[PDB]
This record gives C-alpha cells, sequence and structure tokens, in this order.
DNA sequence: AAGCGACTCTGGTGGGACTCGAACCCACAACCTTT
DNA sequence: AAAGGTTGTGGGTTCGAGTCCCACCAGAGTCGCTT
C-alpha cells in the first residue's frame, strides 16, 4: 500500500522551528523554515496528463524587521538593558546576555527572524472560503496570514503588537488589584514582562456559531490569549475580544483544543500540557459565544511530571462501538513514547482511561499525526522511522496495535524532520533528509518534501463513493489517487464506473454528477488529450452532457429561489426570462418541477424587457449559451457560473481550478444572492475565489 | 487562461524592459493560444483600464522612443522534398529591441535587463490615482507619450511568469542566470539559440554562457534540445534550443522524421532488408538526403550495412539491414586530519591520489579537501605532480618519501631535461605571420623535433597526425584538438621556437589555406618556404 | 533512559561544556566544525552557531561570558592556528587570538580559580595563557604574548610504530622555572617556544610519541595551583604554577579551611 | 617624560565565483577507397 | 571500369580543474590626552 509519489519538493532554506510540518483541510501543505514559509498547493489538476502531484507553490516571507517585546518605556527599558549587562554577578550578567527573548538582535548574535511554528485554520476563515495560516517567528511576532489573491501572501494583523500595547496600558496586570506595578529594574519582574507575552504555541478552535473562530496563544509563564476573530476575518477589525485565563502550568509546551458533543450539548476545553511531563485539561471558563458551554472543572490526564515533555498533542472525535456513544480520544508524544487517553461522557460524566503505547521509537518522538477519521496514529524520529498506530476498540476504551513503515524500501537510508497527512489519510507527507551511509555522515544536507500512498486506488474509490461529506474539494487528496490510476491506465476501472452509475440510478444527488464530470475529464486527459479521435469526440460529448446536467440542476436551484424571495421586477441581477427560455428551450428533460417553476415566473414576470446591456455598446446580450455572452459588435463577456450575469467587471472571480468563473457580490445584490455567491463552483466545488 | 490574465502575462514576459503600447497589441496579436478578445479600439480601452487599475503593473517615461518589434518567426516550417524542414530561417538581425544591459546587485533584488533603468522615470501617479482608479484614456496616454510609454510588471509578477504556477519562488538566481531566464521568456514559443545567445545577446564566451545556464538547468526552470539553423550556405548549423518550460515543444528535424519513415518501412518489412534505391524510391529522396539517413541510421546502431546478391534479394547489391578507486578511510579518534590524511597517500604511495579523490576517500567538503592538499604540501611532506586525464589537468599527490621514485616524477624530469637539450640546440599567396605537464612538454617536445629534423613542416594536420599517433602508440584514449595544437603551435611563437605562417593561395577557381610552420631560421622570403607555396599550388592545381 | 535528546551537530559532537552561571545554557562543538551555544528550554534552534575550524575541546570560564576553543589544524590558514576565545554574541567583540600553536591542541581545561587555560599540542608543549577580563574588549590587548608561558615541552632526542621509536629515542622533557615570571620574554624557554610558534614544522614519519592528549587544571581550592597532564607516552606528569598562587588563594584557602572545620569534625 | 585606548597602516589567506584548457560532438565536403 | 565508407573541417558543448580578489585577520604603528 504504501510508495512513494513521484515529486519530491526541493526547499531552498533550512527546516525550522518546532513540528515543522502541517497540512491543512484546504490542502495546502506548510513547512517552516529559516527565511520562509513555503505553502504546497495541491491542486487536482484537470487541465494536463501528468501523473504527478500538482504541486502549486507559495511562500510567506520571513520578517524583515526583528521584533522586541514591550517591557517598558524605550528609555526605561533602556537604561535597565545597561544597568544588567554591566552587572559583576556572573548569573544576572549572563542570564541577559545569553537568552534571546531579551536580545532579539545584536551585533554578532544571528537574526532569529525565520519561523518557530503555524497554524492552519479551519476553512472559512479568509474573506475567500479559504483557511488563513497562524506563522509564529522565533523573534517571537505572531501574525495571521492569508493569500487573497493566489500569488502573494499578505499580513492581516500582528497579534504580539497589539497584545503588548495592552498589556502595556494595564501596566502589565491582568487583576488591577492583584499586584503592584513592580519596577522595571528587578530582573525577576523584567524575566517576567517579557516571560508573560512571550508565545510558545497556538491553535485555532473550530468555527463557533454569523461565523467566529478562537485562537489560543500559549505563553511561556503558562497564560493562555484567548483571542475572537469574526469571520470573514480581514484584520483587526475582526477581533471581537482577547481574553487572558491564568493556565498556572510550569512551562507548558504545547496546546490544544478540546471540542466534544454528547446528547447534542456541546462542550469544549483547551488541554494544555508541560514540558515537565504532565497534562491537563483547562475549562474555558471564559467565552462569548452563547450556542457553546464550557467545562467545569479541571481534568489531569497524566499528573507524574516525570520530564518527558509533551511535544504534541492530537485528538479525534470516535464512536466507540461497545459503549456505543460518542467519545474523543487524546493522543500526546511524550518524549519518545505516546500517551494517549480516551474521554467518554456518560451518566457518571466523565469517564477516563489513559496508557503509553510503549516500544514505538529509540529516540524522541519528532512528530505526530492523528488521520481525523479514523484516529490512526502517525509518529516519527529523525532516525528516520515512521510508525503506524492503529486505535483498536476494547470493551472497554482502546487498545493500540502499530507496525512500522519501511522509509527505507521507499528513499532509502533518511532522516525525517517532520510529517503531515492529508486530511482523508490518502497521503503521507514526509520532510526528508540524507541519512547516514553506512555509518558514514552525509557530507551535505539538502531538506526534501516527500509523499507516500496510504491508500490503495480501490480504497480511495470506495471511500468516494461512500462519501458522507459529499464534496469533492473536501477530498482532493482522495480524487488524486483516482486521477492517477485513470491517467496511468488511461482507461477508468470498471468497477467503479458500474458503481458510480448505480449510485446515479439510486441517488442521483448532484454530488455523484460531479464525480462522474472527474473522471470523465481525466478520462480525456488520459488519452493523449481515426478511432483515437471517435473515442476523443464521443467523451468529450458525454462531458458536455453532464456538464449540461449541472448546469441545469443549478439554473433550477436559482430560478426555484427567484420565486421564494419578493420578485425582483427590476430584474436587477439575475437575468431570469433568459434562464426561463433556455430552460425551456428543450422538451428533452421532462422534469415537470422546472416546467411549472418557469411558468409561475413567467406568470409573474414583468412584460418590461429589463435586457442586459454590453457596457462597450450598450446594446443587448441575448443569452444564447452558457459559458459566455456576445453582441453584435462582436464583444464577448463571460457569464457568472453562479448567476450567469455577464462577468463585465475588470475584476471577477476564478475556480480554483479555473473550470468555473463567478462575480462578485455587489452592495446592490440582495442578502439572499449575496449568500448564493459564496457556495462553491457547481462544476468542481473548489473555491471560486 | 483567462483573457484578462492572458494580458497580464503578456506584460510580465517581457522583462525589465516591458512594452510600449503598440508593442503591447502586437503580442497579443501573435499570442498562442489565441488572445480571445477581437482587441477592437473600444477593447483596447477595457485592457488599457485593466492595466491601470492592477497596483502591480508600473508605467515610465524613457528617454528616448523605442523600435518596433519584427516578425519574431524563427523557423522555414516546408521544403519541396518530402516532409518539411523546421530549420531556423534568418530574419534579418535588425537593431534589437531589447538589447541585454543587467540590472546587477539590486538593493531591492529586482533582476533583469533594462538599458534606461537608471534614467527613466515612474510616471504611475500621472497615469492613474493612488486610489487606483484610471486617470487617462489609452488614446490619451499614447498621444501624450507615445513609445515613451513604458509597461512593466512587478518583479512578483515577472518571475512568476518566469517559474509558472509549479516553480517557487524562494529561489534566487545570480543576475546572470536570472537574465539568461528573461531573454528566454521574452521569446515565448520560439525559444532563443544557445549559439546566438553568447554570440550576440550576451557577447561572451561560449564558456560564461554555459556556466551561467547550468543553474537553470539545475533547477530545472529550462529545457533542452539539439537545433538546426540553414544557413544561406545551404550547409546547415548544429546548435542548442532552450525552451522555458512553459514553451517546451518537442521539436523534430527532417532527418528524424525520415529515419522513422525508413525504420517504421525496415521494421514493417518482414526480412529488416531493403536496398538503397528502393528505400529512396518508397520515400522519393535523393541520394544526398539519404545518405545521411543510412549513415544515422547506421550511427545510432540501430541497422547493420549488409549486401546482397540481386538473387539473394529474389550481381551483388548494396542493402540495409535493421537490427534494432581509493578505499574510503574510516577517521580514527586519535589522530588528527593532517596526520590521517598522510597516512592514506602513503598507502597510495607511488601512484598517487588526486584531491577529488581524496575527498571522496575523506568524507569531507571541497574546500576542506583543498585545505587539506594545501597544508601537506606547504608542510614539505606531500609532493604535487600535474597529470593530464580526461579533460582535466588534475594534480596527484604523493609523499616524499615515494615522490623522487614516482612515474610522474621520472617520466616529467625525463621531458623538461628532453626539452632543456632540444631548446638549447637552437642556433644563435601573401604570406603573413602569426602574432606544464608530462604530455604538454612531450607534445612541444615532438614539434620542436620535428622542425629541427624538418625545417619546415607543410600543415597543422600533419602535426597532429604524428602526435595522435604517437600518443596512440602510448595507449592515450583522448584525442587531441585542432585547438589545442594551434594554441599549443601559439606558445611555441610566442617562446620563438618556430615561425608559424598562414595564407590563402588561389588557384583555378578555389582556394586553400597553406598554415606553414617552419624554423626561426627562415623569414617569409625563403626559396624554401616559396618552394613549399608553389608545390602546394600545384597539388591544389586541376 | 533519557528524558530529552536534540540533534545538536550534523557531524560527530566531540565536546561540550554546560553553563555554569546559568545552566539552561549549554555549549556545543562538533566536527561539523560550528560551535553552537544551546538554550536548553529551546533547543529547536542553537541561541548562536559560529562556524569557525575543527575543534577538539572547549573551556567555559566561570566569569566570562563566551567559550576558549582548541583547534585541529587541518582547516585553519598556515600561521593563523592556535587557540581562540569567542565571545557568545552579546558583547560582540571578534575572536580574541589568545595563543598562535603549530600543532593540534588536543586538549584544554580552565581554571575556574585562576582565570588561566592550559592546552596541550601534539608538538608535546604544554602552555599557560592567562585571559584578559573579557567583559572588556580584547582589541585592546595590544601584546598578548606576554600574557603566555610554557609549561614543558617533551622533545624526542634520538638514542610509526611504538617499538621502534622506544628503542631508538627518549623524551627529553624541560621544564619551565614557573617560580616566577621576570624576565619572561628573554628567558630561553619563552624564545624555545616562539621559535616554535609560527614556524617550526610538524613531524609526521613517527609516532608522535612526545604528544600530550590530556590537560586538566584542579578544581579543588586546596591545589588550585596544581595541574595534571598526559599523553601517548603514557606518562602523566603534575607541575605546580607556583607564579599564579597568590595570598588571595592562601587567604581563602585558611578562611574556607576554618569554615570547612567548624562545619565537620 | 612615561603611559594608555582608540584609530589606523601593513603583509597574508580563504570563500565562493569564475576563468581556464581540454576533449567531445555536427554535419558537411573531400576522396580516398572499394568491387 | 565504375563508383560510397571513411575521413578532416569550423565552430559550438561541456566538464572539472585551478585562479581571483575582495574581506578579513594578526601584528605593529600613530598620537590626543592623561598621569
Ligand atoms: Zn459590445
Ligand atoms: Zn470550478
Amino acid at each position: 500500500m504504501v510508495t512513494r509519489r513521484e515529486p519530491a519538493v526541493k526547499l531552498q532554506y533550512a527546516v525550522s522551528g518546532l513540528e515543522p510540518l502541517a497540512w491543512s483541510e484546504d490542502h495546502r501543505v506548510s513547512v517552516s523554515t529559516a527565511r520562509s514559509i513555503a505553502v504546497l498547493e495541491l491542486i487536482c489538476d484537470v487541465h494536463n496528463p501528468g501523473q504527478d502531484l500538482v504541486i502549486h507553490r507559495t511562500s510567506v516571507p520571513a520578517p524583515l524587521n526583528s521584533c522586541l517585546l514591550k517591557v517598558g518605556s524605550k528609555t526605561e527599558v533602556a537604561e535597565c538593558k545597561e544597568k544588567f549587562a554591566a552587572s559583576k554577578d556572573p548569573t544576572v550578567s549572563q542570564t541577559f546576555m545569553l537568552d534571546r527573548v531579551f536580545n532579539p538582535e545584536g551585533k554578532a548574535l544571528p537574526p532569529m527572524r525565520g519561523f518557530k511554528y503555524t497554524s492552519w485554520s479551519p476553512m472559512g476563515c479568509d474573506a475567500n472560503g479559504r483557511c488563513l495560516l497562524a506563522a509564529l517567528t522565533m523573534d517571537n511576532r505572531l501574525t495571521i496570514q492569508a493569500n487573497l489573491n493566489r500569488l502573494q501572501w499578505v499580513q492581516l494583523v500582528d497579534l504580539t503588537e497589539i497584545y503588548g500595547e495592552r498589556l502595556y496600558e494595564t501596566s502589565y496586570r491582568l487583576s488591577k488589584n492583584e499586584a503592584p506595578e513592580g519596577n522595571l529594574g528587578d530582573f525577576a519582574e523584567f524575566q517576567r514582562r517579557h516571560s508573560m507575552q512571550t508565545p510558545v504555541r497556538m491553535e485555532w478552535s473550530g468555527i463557533c456559531t454569523v461565523g467566529s473562530v478562537l485562537l489560543a496563544v500559549l505563553f511561556e509563564n503558562g497564560n493562555i490569549a484567548v483571542w475572537q476573530f469574526q469571520l470573514p476575518f480581514v484584520g483587526k477589525e475582526s477581533i471581537s475580544s482577547c481574553n487572558t485565563i491564568e493556565s498556572g502550568i510550569t512551562s507548558p509546551s504545547v496546546l490544544f483544543w478540546w471540542e466534544y458533543e454528547h446528547n447534542n450539548r456541546k462542550m469544549s476545553g483547551l488541554i494544555v500540557g508541560s514540558a515537565f511531563g504532565p497534562i491537563k485539561i483547562l475549562p474555558v471558563n471564559l467565552k462569548a459565544v452563547k450556542g457553546y458551554f464550557t467545562l467545569r472543572q479541571p481534568v489531569i490526564l497524566w499528573k507524574e511530571m516525570d520530564q518527558l515533555p509533551v511535544h504534541s498533542i492530537k485528538c479525534v472525535p470516535l464512536y466507540h462501538p461497545y459503549q456505543k456513544c460518542s467519545c474523543s480520544l487524546v493522543v500526546a508524544a511524550r518524549g519518545s513514547y505516546v500517551f494517549w487517553c480516551l474521554l467518554l461522557i456518560s451518566k457518571a460524566g466523565l469517564n477516563v482511561h489513559n496508557s503509553h503505547v510503549t516500544g514505538l521509537h529509540s529516540l524522541p518522538i519528532v512528530s505526530m499525526t492523528a488521520d481525523k477519521q479514523n484516529g490512526t496514529v502517525y509518529t516519527c524520529s529523525s532516525d528516520g522511522k515512521v510508525r503506524q498506530l492503529i486505535p483498536i476498540f476494547t470493551d472497554v476504551a482502546l487498545k493500540f496495535e502499530h507496525q512500522l513503515i519501511k522509509l527505507s524500501d521507499v528513499f532509502g537510508s533518511v532522516r525525517t524532520h517532520g510529517i503531515a497527512v492529508s486530511p482523508c489519510g490518502a497521503y503521507l507527507a514526509i520532510i526528508t533528509t540524507e541519512g547516514m551511509i553506512n555509518g558514514l555522515h552525509p557530507v551535505n544536507k539538502n531538506y526534501q518534501v516527500q509523499f507516500v500512498t496510504l491508500k490503495t486506488f480501490e480504497e480511495a474509490a470506495a471511500q468516494l463513493l461512500e462519501s458522507s461529506v459529499q464534496n469533492l474539494f473536501k477530498q482532493v487528496d482522495l480524487i488524486d489517487l483516482v486521477r492517477w490510476k485513470i491517467l496511468k491506465d488511461k482507461h477508468i476501472p470498471q468497477f467503479l464506473q458500474e458503481a458510480l452509475e448505480k449510485k446515479i440510478e439510486s441517488s442521483g444527488v448532484t454530488y455523484f454528477w460531479r464525480f462522474k464530470l472527474f473522471l470523465l475529464r481525466i478520462l480525456y486527459q488520459s488519452m493523449q488529450k481515426e478511432p483515437m479521435e471517435e473515442k476523443l469526440l464521443e467523451i468529450q460529448g458525454k462531458i458536455e452532457a453532464v456538464e449540461m446536467h449541472l448546469t441545469r440542476e443549478h439554473m433550477k436551484r436559482v430560478l426555484g429561489e427567484v420565486y421564494l424571495h419578493t420578485w425582483i421586477t427590476e430584474n436587477t441581477s439575475i437575468p431570469t426570462r433568459g434562464l426561463c427560455n433556455f430552460l425551456m428551450s428543450d422538451e428533452e428533460y421532462d422534469d415537470r418541477t422546472a416546467r411549472v417553476l418557469i411558468g409561475h415566473i413567467s406568470k409573474k414576470m414583468n412584460k418590461q424587457t429589463f435586457p442586459e446591456h454590453c457596457s462597450l455598446c450598450k446594446e443587448i446580450l441575448p443569452f444564447t449559451d452558457r459559458k459566455q455572452a456576445v453582441c453584435s459588435n462582436g464583444h464577448i463577456w463571460l457569464r457568472c457560473f453562479l448567476t450567469y450575469q455577464s462577468c463585465q467587471s475588470l475584476i471577477y472571480r476564478r475556480c480554483l481550478l479555473h473550470d468555473s468563473i463567478a462575480r462578485h457580490p455587489a452592495p446592490e445584490d440582495p442578502d439572499w444572492i449575496k449568500r448564493l455567491l459564496q457556495s462553491p463552483c457547481p462544476f468542481c466545488d473548489s473555491p471560486v475565489f | 487562461m483567462d483573457a484578462l490574465e492572458s494580458l497580464l502575462d503578456e506584460v510580465a514576459l517581457e522583462g525589465l524592459d516591458g512594452l510600449c503600447l503598440p508593442a503591447l497589441w502586437s503580442r497579443l496579436e501573435t499570442r498562442v493560444p489565441p488572445f480571445p478578445l477581437p482587441l477592437e479600439p473600444c477593447t483596447q480601452e477595457f485592457l488599457w483600464r485593466a492595466l491601470a487599475t492592477h497596483p502591480g503593473i508600473s508605467f515610465y517615461e524613457e528617454p528616448r522612443e523605442r523600435p518596433d518589434l519584427q516578425l519574431q518567426d524563427r523557423y522555414e516550417e516546408i521544403d519541396l522534398e518530402t516532409g518539411i524542414l523546421e530549420s531556423r530561417r534568418d530574419p534579418v538581425a535588425l537593431e534589437d529591441v531589447y538589447p541585454i544591459h543587467m540590472i546587477l546587485e539590486n538593493k531591492d533584488g529586482i533582476q533583469g535587463s533594462c538599458r534606461y533603468f537608471k534614467e527613466r522615470k515612474n510616471i504611475t501617479n500621472d497615469i492613474r490615482t493612488k486610489s487606483l482608479q484610471p486617470r487617462c484614456t489609452m488614446v490619451e496616454a499614447f498621444d501624450r507619450w507615445g513609445k515613451k510609454l513604458i509597461i512593466v510588471a512587478s518583479q512578483a509578477m515577472r518571475y512568476r511568469a518566469l517559474i509558472g504556477q509549479e516553480g517557487d519562488p524562494d529561489l534566487k538566481l545570480p543576475d546572470f542566470s536570472y537574465c539568461i531566464l528573461e531573454r528566454l521568456g521574452r521569446s515565448r514559443w520560439q525559444g532563443e539559440l544557445q549559439r546566438d545567445l553568447h554570440t550576440t545577446a550576451f557577447k561572451v564566451d561560449a564558456g560564461k554562457l554555459h556556466y551561467h545556464r547550468k543553474i537553470l538547468n539545475k533547477n530545472g526552470l529550462i529545457t533542452m534540445q539539439s537545433h538546426v539553423i540553414r544557413l544561406p550556405t545551404g550547409a546547415q548549423q548544429h546548435s542548442i534550443l532552450l525552451l522555458l518550460n512553459r514553451f517546451h515543444v518537442d521539436r523534430r528535424s527532417k532527418y528524424d522524421i525520415l529515419m522513422e519513415k525508413l525504420s517504421v518501412m525496415l521494421s514493417t518489412r518482414t526480412n529488416h532488408i531493403e536496398t538503397l534505391g528502393k528505400l529512396r524510391e518508397e520515400l522519393g529522396l535523393c541520394e544526398r538526403t539519404f545518405k545521411r539517413l543510412y549513415q544515422y541510421m547506421l550511427n545510432a546502431g540501430l541497422a547493420k550495412v549488409v549486401s546482397l546478391r540481386l538473387q539473394e534479394i529474389h550481381v551483388m547489391v548494396r542493402c540495409l539491414k535493421l537490427l534494432k578507486t581509493v578505499p574510503p578511510v574510516d577517521i580514527v579518534f586519535e589522530r588528527d586530519m593532517l596526520t590521517q590524511t598522510y597516512d592514506l597517500i602513503e598507502r597510495r604511495g607511488t601512484k598517487g591520489i588526486s584531491q577529488a579523490e581524496i575527498r571522496v576517500a575523506m568524507n569531507v567538503g571541497k574546500l576542506e579537501a583543498r585545505m587539506l592538499c594545501r597544508l601537506l604540501q606547504r608542510f614539505k611532506v606531500v609532493k604535487g605532480f600535474m597529470e593530464d586525464e580526461g579533460r582535466q589537468r588534475t594534480t596527484k599527490y604523493i609523499s616524499c618519501v615515494f615522490a623522487e621514485e614516482s612515474d610522474l616524477s621520472r617520466q616529467y624530469q625525463r621531458e623538461k631535461a628532453r626539452s632543456e637539450l632540444l631548446t638549447t640546440v637552437s642556433l644563435a599567396a601573401v604570406i603573413e605571420e602569426v602574432r606544464e605537464t608530462y604530455r604538454l612538454l612531450k607534445r612541444r617536445n615532438l614539434i620542436i623535433e620535428a622542425v629541427t629534423n624538418l625545417r619546415l613542416i607543410e600543415s597543422l594536420f600533419t602535426i597532429q597526425k604524428m602526435i595522435m599517433d604517437q600518443e596512440k602508440q602510448e595507449g592515450v584514449s583522448t584525442k587531441c584538438c585542432k585547438k589545442s595544437i594551434v594554441r599549443l603551435v601559439r606558445n611555441l611563437s610566442e617562446e620563438g621556437l618556430l615561425r608559424l605562417y598562414r595564407t590563402t593561395v588561389i588557384q583555378d577557381g578555389i582556394k586553400k589555406k597553406v598554415d606553414l610552420v617552419v624554423h626561426p631560421s627562415m623569414d617569409q622570403n625563403d626559396p624554401l618556404v616559396r618552394s613549399a607555396i608553389e608545390q602546394v599550388r600545384f597539388r591544389i592545381s586541376n | 533512559y533519557p528524558f530529552q535528546c536534540f540533534l545538536a551537530h550534523d557531524q560527530a559532537v566531540r565536546t561540550l561544556q554546560w553553563c555554569k552561571a546559568n545552566s539552561h545554557f549549554l555549549v556545543s562543538a562538533g566536527s561539523d566544525r560550528k560551535i553552537k551555544f544551546w538554550d536548553l528550554r529551546r533547543p529547536y534552534e542553537p541561541i548562536n552557531s559560529i562556524k569557525r575550524f575543527l575543534s577538539t575541546e572547549l573551556a567555559w570560564l566561570l566569569p566570562y561570558n563566551g567559550v576558549t576553543v582548541a583547534q585541529d589544524n587541518c582547516y585553519a590558514s598556515y600561521g593563523l592556528c592556535g587557540i581562540h576565545y569567542i565571545d557568545a554574541g552579546y558583547l560582540g567583540f571578534k575572536a580574541y587570538f589568545t595563543a598562535p600553536r603549530k600543532g593540534t591542541v588536543w586538549s584544554l581545561s580552565g581554571s575556574d580559580w585562576l582565570g588561566t587555560i592550559a592546552a596541550g599540542d601534539i608538538s608535546g608543549e604544554l602552555i599557560a595563557a592567562i585571559l584578559p577580563d573579557m567583559a572588556l574588549n580584547p582589541i585592546n590587548v595590544k601584546r598578548p604574548v606576554e600574557r603566555r608561558f610554557p609549561i614543558y615541552k617533551a622533545d624526542l632526542i634520538p638514542y610509526r610504530t611504538y617499538t621502534e621509536t622506544v628503542n631508538h629515542h627518549y623524551l627529553l622533557f624541560q621544564d619551565t622555572d614557573l617560580g616566577s615570571f621576570h624576565d619572561l620574554l628573554r628567558r630561553e624557554p619563552m624564545l624555545r617556544m616562539q621559535e616554535g610558534e609560527g614556524h617550526s614544522q610538524l613531524c609526521l614519519d613517527r609516532l608522535q610519541l612526545e604528544a600530550i592528549h590530556k590537560v586538566r587544571f584542579s578544581p579543588n581550592l586546596d591545589s588550585y595551583g596544581w595541574l595534571v597532564s598526559g599523553g601517548q607516552s603514557g606518562l602523566v606528569r603534575i607541575h605546580f604554577v607556583r607564579g599564579l598562587a597568590s595570598p588571595l588563594g592562601h587567604r581563602m584557602q585558611l578562611e574556607s579551611r576554618a569554615h570547612f572545620n567548624a562545619m565537620f569534625q
């Protein structure tokens, strides 16, 4: 099952920071590196025959200016820094001069502007339908990044800048009665004012219901700042609150969100793990949203303080077959071991079980990933071992069974600096480096990202047919396995065709028509893009037929909403009569529901024309055809594939696959089409941006 | 690709030198795949607004009006014999629109060629507001500035246009290597020939262009092909074709398409044999073309020369038959690296070891092995002998325990002494007078012997042939180049150990280069060189 | 089994020193010829990596923020090989060239009590050197040679393997008068050392029987002025650097004796 | 005067980039080369 | 008699070597001000 996928991705700069590889729900892979964040965007390319992974590459630049954590007045801090560095005590003086938090830049110190950590938001956080990237530098600049156009990442906000000012405005006191304004000239208070705002790691919540998302930032002193962002996130404008909770955990290493549901009651908390070993779930006692609620009291998952640093945390929702109820499985990397804890609400409240699955590695675990759909864990160490670790349900709680996957057999002797798993578990991505060659060191070090197939084509095909999520973009990594097979064998495997026809016959929801359209477009590319010409014409005819079907279903739904809201007698933003004419144009499709709907509409429609005009002419556009409109002067305007209005604006939206086009919403548009314009592309479910 | 993006892409496929407005329309009209719009005057205003409203596009006035573009189409794409020839058919090499003037060491990191980069002025804020609203129509802009209006895409857009979506933006290139890539980009589907880049674009040594092209091959930004130039001589020249990956198309060749037909013919003929005449007649080919195809098929190893009697095909008839070191050192804890490297070199002993072979044996970087060799030479514990093998004058290193007794030493010392003898024996139609290693001294000595024993020698070929046989008797696998000899003969000329005399003689309507070499004791007026000229002219006579 | 491990070097990590003044910090050097300073709270990136020549041992003297480094000579420029003090980076001083050495310095030891450093060479010479107060910029140290002296040099005197060397040579140990450093730069051991530095050529046709492999100052306040060293000969030699022992050391030894004798009886 | 801490002034080497010298290769015309 | 494999040519390709030259280094010198 595990075999390499063809393109290795070369990295220009050293891999950098904590747990440096991640794979977003949006199929963008980020590697945090000394001079950038490289982002690898996986495209199920339907326009080319190449069997490789089509990886579009972008990067976030490293900052040009080093970040100073604000601890006082610009002069007050300067005299303090002189005092400590000049101190004749070896301890005070060397503690100041060695710790890079106090010294983010210097005369002979390398600048720490590369990236410490990165976290991907859920989808829908961006101004487009996409996810945001939270990025942390090693000089503690925490920033939120988005790729609004395709080409260039822009910083939306710097959260360290805001939080520094908000601490300064409260004299670094969280409760104003609780502490003095301690003198900055005391090294303990000086260190504290740095420690209280040095971010360790951060994680996004799920989407809270108007949408909202939280971001929890963990600080070295055990404070956590819970940011609340309004969605879509557009900058400082969307920051609805910041609230700091004092965890009290000493030397906190890692953070993750716990979110859980039982009896449709929502609950949530923050799980936090110390570098000194223990793991605890905090109740998030403060939040503004009304639909969620929070855990009542902290629960201790591991108490031992054995100083095995909790390097990573992941958790997955599960349904336990024998307890016959939903439960949450937590897995945490602790040194070379995996700690696991299963959390199960019952009539007793929380029932909790835990263990260490042991003997996995002879070196500490350098990265960990959870297969969200199964709880399959992967774990990795710099000796190049990767171990697949399968949760098996037990009459109470779990057992874990595990196996090594031989990267030696696919890449040879290799070092692995990180792993990530695709959102459906289709691929494992690995940061490979030159390994020890028969006990010799490699002379030259070159980081790469490499991919291996975790699933067979037959399992990817089956899981797409039985897909509960029923959106192709949620499953680009599975349809890429299907794509690879079709391009490799230049035919659609018969069992997939037969099963898909059975689904289209027995269910026929537009997801299966979208899946058919994908297979046929990849088939067309496979056969070199006159029996071959006859076959090309045949399957292109089939593509056009199913492409036409998906169009009718969308047009029917649009008119099936024009009929429901107040009649737009001015015909303001939809070519209603043109669409009615287009639907009535043939008797070939018998669907009475459309034919009566256009009856009711055409009864209600105004006798005034309200035609669409070509802006270069102020002459009518007839609405002859799906894709584009033309006028007597010969201008050609594309039509918005969501609303069929002509995209005459100098900027308009394009699908991720460029298979489809959409208009930008305007203030003249009613709310209901401003919502309609947020639909994914009707042909490929990709963001239309 | 979308029409609006195809506009901005075309603006970004010119380099930092950018476009004039009439050049832009010419680029859109010549685009492949075809530009979707009819490009009417109203459309040109719409596209002009699409430029002005785009924040990455920027506009300049240059000090002088730019020339308009030629018809760029490089290739013939026709033949009168079977098939067609897509060899380069040369347009007039008019004054280049985009002469190379590299923007070196730029502090903002923007790169490319622009002859006016320091001299042109920004007029963005004249053409648009800072709110990106267009201030001028296209007709107003072209009326006000004409060809002096220059459109340039941002560096981020320009570099993207060179690497495509799969390319990595983090990759910095040297300015010279970027300007090669940029020079490819503006050529679109018809890449520049490497010959032409060094000859007339960059005006550099072919070694310089190759060297700077290496990084583009290493990162894989460009694709390499052999390509064919049909000269007005009627003869046709080999040269490399460089295509930026976006624009790669596998170019065919007349001999390639015709050899496929012969390969198909012979492979479908169940004997895999046919006579040359029928192989010609089935393709209508002349013998002059076909004999290339025959010898290509032979040199490709696909077929074998065969002859059969006509009664065997059913008089002997010509036919074609188709048919198709040093061990690694374990570093010890207990000795320094200089000691351990010397221990290696003593183990090799009389044969020595090279710096590159030390590096692989010691598992060290290139700069690290270099310092090991430098120090051991300076300590006088190891001695370095040059050795020519392959294309490379390497050094082999031998410890002073063995260095004197080494074959490299003994052979070098013999040829040094032999050279000292051969030098010290020196005496105290229109001719023109021209301006260490063991094998190099052997070649020098052999020439000095020849001019000592034969005070004239009639051509550089005669020098080469004896040298080639002499080295072949020694068993040398490499074959001595003409340029190596003529550069060697130049060295002896500057040492004054010979004269080389060159001219072209003319006879019976044909011309011959003479390239006489003579002992320094005679000048071009000597009856011997005159006799040589006459006897060359005799044998050149009809 | 360990609680923490991290990949400090891309090649064998030959030497560690752990910071005394604050044990959150550690330094390591490896045969990638980098010196890397670490913050053990934050092991993912070093505080400072300085690429240098290949190094054999490090010493971190308590009062000074930087580290003094002993080099293997195989990559140093001829005449610039030796021993360097290197600031960890905040003060930003250039490396201070405390002593030129021709051979590789195999081993190094900093006396915290003396603030001096001692170093053993394949030349078979043991030197000591006094560092300046490295809170102050070393570039003002206009003549560092006044701050170093030899302890001894071993010479082979005629008389690739041990028996063939031992049968035909003996070790002449030449010892300095460490009783005082008067007229130091005119005394023959300094001239002998100064004619060694820069000009002398390393010998590779022998076992290196004279080479010194370890050097250690006493960490104890009692005997603080004593040094031990040993090498390829398997001889081990002890020296008292009488000139650096001092009344404050006696003053402190007696007061510490009194306090100790009061605490334990 | 004798002394000090910047501020220079002077010979020497390496780091990466790059000139260098060589063989190797095209395709043609010359014709030596063969039944 | 009656003709083709065999070869030399002008120019481009290319391959790994040693070379370049600037910045940096270690030492010695200068001298405004102090002691
Ligand atoms: Zn029109
Ligand atoms: Zn689409």
